[PDB]
């Protein structure tokens, strides 16, 4: 069971900023062994934190690391452009495996802030006649990325077939992804009508598409 | 340094074993593990083996398919996988646990192959099905990609005529293991019935091409 992380931050250059880890006393409450990990795309993982306060030789001393309860954090003063990565914490439990966070994905902020572009795309007529249905719910011009998507049938949450992509990167500037949904014919037909619920940033955008 | 190896693409049910050759560092000293990460997902731990062999762990969700191993003569690390599922897809990595004096494992990841992947998917090399996406003063079009396999296809409109607008988003891919993704591009409400607009979807592997109409 993983040790849970906010999945993003984000800040300002110069920013200072804190990611948690919150484990049981089994793992992060119940050890000193909980560390810290930076990845950058298409790399490979460095430690950055170890025994939960320390630098491993090499590091810059704007990561710092602590420990409250079964609550450990990793803290970076002075944001440069170059902390900009995943990061996930690991932890040792009591029968001596290994654990790590959920991850978390930092941005330091090149722009400002940019909400979604949603549109809803009805299943295709050719596809209708092919005995299957699928939404499409594409999302662009975001920033930095890091989307919930949510379906809804009618008003009911719907958890059930779908799809979604990591956020990924435009010409632009901002981001882009996709949320696909797939139905039975019958299923699109029965049902009023079918929402996509972007939560980006604390807020969620809302589109809506019906037979 | 590590250099993992014996990855590839395999069918859920067949077996693998990955080898990971290490240099540089005395091997039969220090602990080692692997670890994978899934495409587009996070870390997680697959196995620790102690320096001696003499014991070793796996992580709840491999067990008991992925079994750790190590020949200290030949300073290599396995990684024997056997019942492979569709959830076992990632890339995995060599890791080298950070020991020393007062060896004692110190609870950090220091060293890291560049990892090798592991595809395990039921799908067959396979032709992609198109299908339109209509419109209903700027309107926005597409056409959708669905169920092909494998990457990539390339996507264009009006066979480049028209480059201005044009979104092809990342694909998606279904639990039945095939690809699907969109295209859309974004034009004048006002040239729809007037202007013609065409998408060419172009797969390599299966040397299959197709253009499909998209209109109101």
């Amino acid at each position: 069971s993983a040790l849970t992380q906010p999945a993003s931050v984000s800040g300002s250059p110069g920013q200072s900023i804190t990611i948690s880890c919150q484990g049981t006393s089994n793992d992060v409450g119940g050890y000193e062994s909980v560390s810290w990990y930076q990845q950058h795309p298409g790399k490979a993982p460095k430690v950055v934190i170890y025994d939960v306060s320390k630098r491993p030789s090499g590091v810059s001393n704007r990561f710092s690391g602590s420990k409250s309860g079964n609550t450990a954090s990793l803290t970076i003063s002075g944001l440069q452009a170059e902390d900009e990565g995943d990061y996930y914490c690991k932890s040792l439990t009591s029968t001596r495996r290994r654990v790590f966070g959920t991850g978390t994905k930092l941005t330091v902020l090149g722009q400002p802030k940019a909400a979604p572009s949603v549109t809803l795309f009805p299943p295709s007529s050719e596809e209708l006649q092919a005995n299957k249905a699928t939404l499409v719910c594409l999302i662009s011009d975001f920033y930095p990325g890091a989307v919930t998507v949510a379906w809804k049938a009618d008003s009911s949450p719907v958890k059930a077939g779908v799809e979604t992509t990591t956020p990924s990167k435009q010409s632009n500037n901002k981001y882009a992804a996709s949320s696909y949904l797939s139905l039975t014919p019958e299923q699109w037909k029965s049902h009023k009508s079918y929402s996509c619920q972007v939560t980006h940033e604390g807020s969620t955008v809302e589109k809506t598409v019906a037979p | 340094r590590l250099v993992e190896s014996g990855g590839g693409v395999v069918q859920p049910g067949s077996s693998l074993r990955l080898s990971c050759a290490a240099s540089g560092f005395d091997f039969s000293r220090q602990g080692m593990h692997w670890v994978r990460q899934a495409p587009g997902q996070g870390l997680e731990w697959v196995a620790f083996i102690k320096y001696d062999g003499s014991e070793k762990y796996h992580a709840d969700s491999v067990w008991g398919r992925l079994s750790i191993s190590r020949d200290n003569s030949k300073d290599t690390l396995y990684l024997q996988m056997n019942s492979l599922r569709v959830e076992d897809t990632a890339t995995y990595f060599c890791v080298r646990e950070a020991g020393g004096p007062d060896y004692y494992n110190y609870h950090y990841m220091d060293v890291w192959g560049k990892g090798t992947t592991v595809t395990v998917s039921s799908a067959s090399t396979k032709g992609p099905s198109v299908f339109p996406l209509a419109p209903s003063g700027t309107a926005a079009l597409g056409c959708l990609v669905k169920d092909y396999f494998p990457e990539p296809v390339t996507v264009s409109w009006n066979s480049g005529a028209l480059t201005s607008g044009v979104h092809t988003f990342p694909a998606v891919l279904q639990s039945s293991g095939l690809y699907s993704l969109s295209s859309v591009v974004t034009v004048p409400s006002s040239s729809l019935g007037t202007q013609t607009y065409i998408c060419n979807v172009n797969h390599k592997p299966s040397n299959t091409k197709v253009d499909k109409k998209v209109e109101p």
